[PDB]
RNA sequence: CUUUAAUGUUUGAUGUUCUAACGUUGACCCGUAAUCCGGGUUGCGGACAGUGUCUGGUGGGUAGUUUGACUGGGGCGGUC
RNA sequence: AAUUCCUUGUCGGGUAAGUUCCGACCUGCACGAAUGGCGUAAUGAUGGCCAGGCUGUCUCCACCCGAGACUCAGUGAAAUUGAACUCGCUGUGAAGAUGCAGUGUACCCGCGGCAAGACGGAAAGACCCCGUGAACCUUUACUAUAGCUUGACACUGAACA
RNA sequence: GCUCGCCGGAAGACCAAGGGUUCCUGUCCAACGUUAAUCGGGGCAGGGUGAGUCGACCCCUAAGGCGAGGCCGAAAGGCGUAGUCGAUGGGAAACAGGUUAAUAUUCCUGUACUUGGUGUUACUGCGAAGGGGGGACGGAGAAGGCUAUGUUGGCCGGGCGACGGUUGUCCCGGUUUAAGCGUGUAGGCUGGUUUUCCAGGCAAAUCCGGAAAAUCAAGGCUGAGGCGUGAUGACGAGGCACUACGGUGCUGAAGCAACAAAUGCCCUGCUUCCAGGAAAAGCCUCUAAGCAUCAGGUAACAUCAAAUCGUACCCCAAACCGACACAGGUGGUCAGGUAGAGAAUACCAAGGCGCUUGAGAGAACUCGGGUGAAGGAACUAGGCAAAAUGGUGCCGUAACUUCGGGAGAAGGCACGCUGAUAUGUAGGUGAGGUCCCUCGCGGAUGGAGCUGAAAUCAGUCGAAGAUACCAGCUGGCUGCAACUGUUUAUUAAAAACACAGCACUGUGCAAACACGAAAGUGGACGUAUACGGUGUGACGCCUGCCCGGUGCCGGAAGGUUAAU
RNA sequence: AGGACCGAACCGACUAAUGUUGAAAAAUUAGCGGAUGACUUGUGGCUGGGGGUGAAAGGCCAAUCAAACCGGGAGAUAGCU
RNA sequence: GAGGGCGCUUACCACUUUGUGAUUCAUGACUGGGGUGAAGUCGUAACAAGGUAACCGUAGGGGAACCUGCGGUUGGAUCA
RNA sequence: GCGGAUUUAGCUCAGUUGGGAGAGCGCCAGACUGAAGAUCUGGAGGUCCUGUGUUCGAUCCACAGAAUUCGCACC
């Protein structure tokens, strides 16, 4: 019902966190593919 | 429930006539000495015991074994226990100790409670059945020799000795009167504290089942996704068992460690 | 040379139990101001347990399929 | 009661009238012991008409402050599509006349009435089968895997009776 | 100016969802405000939100992460002791004044304090990884005081107050007293002080549990606050100037007591009922070692360290979300006001601020209703809509026993505004004056200053007075789920049935269940009167009866014929 | 005392009425209760696929899940105009 | 100056009802109780051992005709 | 409509290789009863649907007809 967007920190441990994108392969593929190869940037680590 | 002191229910002017009025054994603070018991069915993942409710559990008293039978002591006074219907009192042992034993009627005065080998034989501590005398109440019975008591309540449960019964091997109760654990396994006395709390309904339903648990009210009827029927309409009507496992009549064992059961008369 | 006995000499089984297997989710002792946990006196039952397939039905507690056609549209009653 | 097998069965009392405000001779197939039965506490997240209220509920709403919408200024996007200059029973049948002509002969425009008139829109019609067919729940049909269950060789010995 | 509005559980307050610095002004119109457009956090030029004490490191953890060695493991990965993370659990720990647009426990300005080094005097036997006090709760409450804050006037500043009236009995405005120290009061807790010994407390023990004597009864630990200390510390009626018109510059009245209630203070008081309100600590002390002419700690006063953030806009909720300043949601937070049963309702002072579509027109186009002559549902799937009836109390009311309840049943009724008892009755209140006492937060006499029912005798004005917003059909019927219901949000709104007893059933117990590959975590801190089958259909009776078939299973007298 | 009778925002969900050409996969206006709990109520870590908690629902579960918001099997089968 | 005539005040109080019940009539819409016994039929235990009894409170099978099992007080044949 | 059953002793229906027509029961006698039944031994009781055929012999089957009756065809 409560639907939906918002921004939050502490929600990021399961889902949305940098270091487990990078610990788990599944994120890691990810990663290189969206910047160190993908020629770009995320820079939003707050 | 024909005893007393008894505390019958109320005339008709409000919603309940039980629970029951037993004035005079509810008490607080919770003591110094007390624990808890914790989460939800929580088995790691997929939980087999249904329906839950698991809010408050909460509180427990503390003192298992009970071991302490030849230093003397006396009653202070007794209490109640929402997790058995026990009648258990806190004992004073003259040498320094303050513990929680469980209790018949109203053992106070603040009595004589003392065990020891052969040395004492009155309603005391735990105390072995081959040093004392034969009757209907023993109580504890520690549940296999050194393991721990059998009975945490004074609930009604008569154990019932017999006298050099195949050398020592003894008891006769309920559903197996050849249990044959030996006499070596260590008494206390007796079997009815409060059968009033038990013996009689306290409501439908009351504090003891919906504050932080849901029993059990269903498992056939409704929703066909969870038991062996069926189709819909209201109908049931079938041919519907508890399967892979059974119901009316069959038995579960064949083989375990001690296994001692031999006859079974059964019904 | 046997219907058969007593024994020797060759040998299988079931009862009958004792029991260093074993299991200790039982104690005492013990590394240890110790929930895991190491190891022994002891206590307990006991070749029991454990599962690997073979014989057995027991239930609709995964999955599956909708198995011709003939239709003055279907269910029956008829046929290649 | 979701049996009223028979038909809106009744005697007819009450009643401007009893296809019932019930007012106790039944015509009982396929009635009930835990899928139970003789019954009921005060409560209405109260189901079905029946009194007297108050009355405009009929038929009778013709007067009203009045929202606004057609109007006057800011602004004007698609649920997407048959050219129109689209005859008001019309007739004749790839069985339906706002276009196969027998008639009347409707000036151009209000998109203001907008009452049958894109059979229309919200959209793989619900009736739905040609379906070598998504899987979708069952039952003393069909079963199967996991399982339930004991007895069995594998495995863990013979000393005596 | 002048007359009034919206939020009225305020878009009052500070800040926690990190989105972040887009508030004040100086100035502005795309990159936007479906109108003007001056305003909108739009958006631009400046700058900014001053924290040793706010809260989170800490020492600290219930749940829950990970984790030595490991039981294991296809490669994966699973579960766990000691440890170590760990708050939304705890502990020490900002107020009156002033001052910058702001932004303010900070800034200043003083009071004076908490953790830890150090110094000069002083006193004294200390210590831990172990012991014990409790360290600790849950809400309804009950009872006494403090008055918050208001209204009044003594008292003070203004004066007799523009219409008609008003020149001592009127009518306005401040009505402040900060600190920490000082002491102790309200209920409460507990009779005081020594000596001698244990079947006790992880080895011990001046501390705890139990015992055994001695000598005395007036003993011990505070607590809202009254009360007072500070304070020739100030705030401020007003007086006189100056101006960048914001203010600041010079100076300055008055300054007492009553009366009534909290949303809050005391009360981890003290009560009442049980689902049974979680652990390491501060608070307070016992020793173990080992020091032991040494070292430690507690005290007067002297100092230094006071350990990276955050502090800006913003909320019972427009830069979150919804995504069109959206008829979704939804807060811990100061509780503003009199009459009110009430966070029941038209009325408020403020704070943002009247919310950037409104001019005329006045056909039918039902987002509707009202009082209808008649009649009274003669309408119809919906007396649907419009209601009306809604106090205490009474002139007094029916079936029915579960003797509660069915009973604010029902019925209709005096109700406005005030004489008189009564220059206010009663009831609530307790100044002084006067006396006593233990000496001080003490009591006895006493009637000052406020307040305010409830009726009785008598009035009389109505078409109307509970003259207004809160808030009800007696019924009486059918089938009794018998416990309020809110439980299938999604056809039903229950006409669903969750109760709960029990004969029987699975466990003599490493119990029944196995979810995870190794758990033994639910049940268990527990026994077949614990927990589960399948249900039960208030309560209370009553379950008659009848074994063909077909189940439920059990067994072995005995054949169908197997892994063996 | 009692899941009392009758009380507020912390509750859901009866038919309508202005909800359908949405303020809207849901909420509404004068109305109206369950009155302290068979209540709901919020920071976050344990339920991570054919799910997993059961007032026991085919409704949920992103708002339209009988398996979807996945795109890697796969530009699959193809009696299909 | 005073009443009574009135004209106000208000009641005892007739109408009237919120109500619902006493009890008396026929319209007695599932029936079952105590009998005569114009020929009733199925049955038939008891008035002697009504020809392998059972009276009495009676609880129960259920054509009861109440069988039938205690406890007597012999109104039930003896030499059991 | 097709396909089945049935027309066998008062009652209830058994039975058929296809050559005999049955019993539970009711009557009759027999005696036991004054009598009657029980129970009893004896004895009896027939549209075996009709027609035609097969056949040694048809109650029976096959076939044509008649008639009672049932399940399904109908929607």
């Amino acid at each position: 019902m409560k639907r939906t967007f918002q921004p939050s920190v502490l929600k990021r441990n399961r889902s949305h966190g940098f270091r487990a994108r990078m610990a788990t392969k599944n994120g890691r593929q990810v990663l290189a593919r969206r910047r160190a190869k993908g020629r770009a940037r995320l820079t939003v680590s707050k | 429930v024909k005893c007393k002191p008894t505390s019958p229910g109320r005339r008709h002017v409000v919603k309940v006539v039980n629970p029951e009025l037993h004035k005079g054994k509810p008490f607080a603070p919770l003591l110094e000495k007390n624990s808890k018991s914790g989460g939800r069915n929580n088995n790691g993942r997929i939980t087999t015991r249904h329906i839950g409710g698991g809010h408050k559990q909460a509180y427990r008293i503390v003192d298992f074994k009970r071991n302490k039978d030849g230093i003397p002591a006396v009653v202070e006074r007794l209490e109640y226990d929402p997790n058995r219907s026990a009648n258990i009192a806190l004992v004073l042992y003259k040498d320094g100790e303050r513990r929680y034993i469980l209790a018949p009627k109203g053992l106070k005065a603040g009595d004589q409670i003392q065990s020891g080998v052969d040395a004492a034989i009155k309603p005391g501590n735990t105390l072995p059945m081959r040093n004392i005398p034969v009757g209907s109440t023993v109580h504890n019975v520690e549940m296999k020799p050194g393991k721990g008591g059998q009975l945490a309540r004074s609930a009604g449960t008569y154990v019932q000795i017999v006298a050099r019964d195949g050398a020592y091997v003894t008891l006769r109760l309920r559903s197996g009167e050849m249990r044959k654990v030996e006499a070596d396994c260590r008494a206390t006395l007796g079997e009815v504290g409060n059968a009033e709390h038990m013996l009689r309904v306290l409501g439908k339903a009351g504090a003891a089942r919906w504050r932080g648990v849901r029993p059990t009210v269903r498992g056939t009827a409704m929703n066909p996704v969870d038991h062996p029927h069926g189709g819909g309409e209201g109908r049931n009507f079938g041919k519907h068992p508890v399967t892979p496992w059974g119901v009316q009549t069959k038995g579960k064992k064949t083989r375990s460690n001690k296994r001692t059961d031999k006859f079974i008369v059964r019904r």
